[PDB]
């Protein structure tokens, strides 16, 4: 199993210290799963926890965070809704590899601040 | 009442030096078309970077991208070298008519690649002292230190640049709390020390 | 069988340079027994916004034609060229005059941090060292330049 990740555009932070919903923060390719691997068996993790969302942070100390959601698309352009924290929110993944978006949400409260955001992803795949 | 707005995509220009050019986008904020002017102007603000287009119309709510090349030239590469990106958007008894303007000004930061890490990393290198009857930051780094935030003895000072390897002096304790402004125009954290 | 693999996602958020400007013109001006327009008269309220926390007052200039270092020049549109001048100036959390730099150089006050959010001024009337105005229609192209941290 392999698991890279692309960075998107950068993020513009409204007035309101928020940022827009949908936006393609970054992109998670997996790869390496057995044929016919589904989408259910796949978990992406981090350190927030949170169901169905990877949560980003800032690295000024000041913890600020925003959430976002992982969606793929299937050959119809269809969303693949993997689970992440063990949650949705099944369908059958390309063969060979796969591309899973990470779409913006929002701000997990307070306004943020501008810098660099990361999230140190884990990502399980089962019945492998 | 009247209505003015320009917003630069970014509120500074890390720009490579040697790099072919970077894009920064335009955004004409208001309900009427106005033509944007932008202009690069040296540390002092006086007549290196070209900006294309250096005029152009933007109809109302759109936005738009400029691209700021740099048209050879050499800078120092032991510092990083200030310009500024000034972006105008330009409008379509006694009586009185004031019409007013935008312009709109950026720092453009030029960074040679010989440099190591960011500003954040070295924020907390500045030192203090008082002197000449001003507070007197010096900057260590070759990196300008943005300050965003500055307080001394708990009374707010307004912010300026400290320039690379230089100092620079405020206009008036001995605790000194500053932030600076990150690469992407964050408040980054908060350090304190006090003046020698 | 479970199989794992790890990898750090990473964004970068930024903070755009925006800036506002708000004109809310003042009561006509009239011209006394004497012809003279008075003094402190409120021309015109300029409510400046968008800029980030921290933006300093001496980072803002406005400027005009005429050039005339601390003060913003109103021409008859008659062709005589009369004039008069106004200033632009406005208030600190403690109440007390500031004001930001007019065609390069601040009238009052010390250099402060603008107030958060948005920052009022005010286009007062001074005078002018001709006197003698005559009715008609003066006006001035003004330019708002600032020059963020």
């Amino acid at each position: 199993i392999t698991l890279t990740y692309k960075e998107g555009a950068p993020i513009t932070i409204m007035d309101n210290g928020n940022i827009d919903t949908e936006l393609l923060v970054g992109t998670l390719t997996l790869g390496g799963y057995k044929t016919g691997t589904t989408s259910t068996s796949v978990n992406f993790t981090d350190a927030a926890g949170d169901p169905m969302y990877l949560t980003f942070t800032s690295q000024d100390g000041n913890n600020h965070q925003f959430t976002t959601k992982v969606i793929g698309k299937d050959s119809r352009d269809f969303d693949i809704s993997p689970k992440v924290n063990g949650e949705n929110l099944d369908v059958v993944l390309a063969t060979g590899s796969q591309d899973f978006f990470v779409r913006s949400i929002g701000s997990k409260g307070g306004k943020l601040a501008a810098g660099k955001y990361t999230d140190a992803v884990t990502v399980t795949v089962s019945n492998q | 009442s009247k209505e003015y707005g320009v917003t630069i995509g970014e509120s500074r220009i890390i720009y490579p030096l040697d790099a072919a050019g970077v894009m920064v986008s335009v955004k004409n904020t208001q309900d009427y078309p106005v033509l944007i002017q932008s202009r690069i102007y040296d540390e002092n603000k006086e007549k290196p970077f070209v900006v294309t287009p250096p005029l152009f119309r933007l109809d109302a709510k759109q936005q738009n991208s400029l691209r700021i090349a740099q048209a050879g030239g050499v800078f120092p590469r032991d510092k990083e070298s200030l310009k500024w990106l000034c972006v105008k958007g330009i409008p379509p008894d006694v009586g009185v008519f004031v019409q007013f303007a935008i312009n709109n000004c950026i720092k453009l930061l030029v960074r040679p690649n010989e440099l190591k890490g960011t500003p954040i990393q070295f924020a907390e290198n500045l030192s203090w002292k008082v002197d000449g009857g001003k507070l007197i930051a010096e900057n260590p780094s070759p990196f300008y230190m943005n300050i965003g935030e500055l307080t001394f003895g708990g009374k707010s000072i307004p912010s300026h640049y400290i320039p690379p390897k230089s100092t620079w002096a405020f206009d008036l304790a001995r605790n000194v709390s500053w932030r600076i402004i990150n690469d992407q125009g964050g408040l980054d954290r908060l350090y304190s020390k006090n003046v020698t």
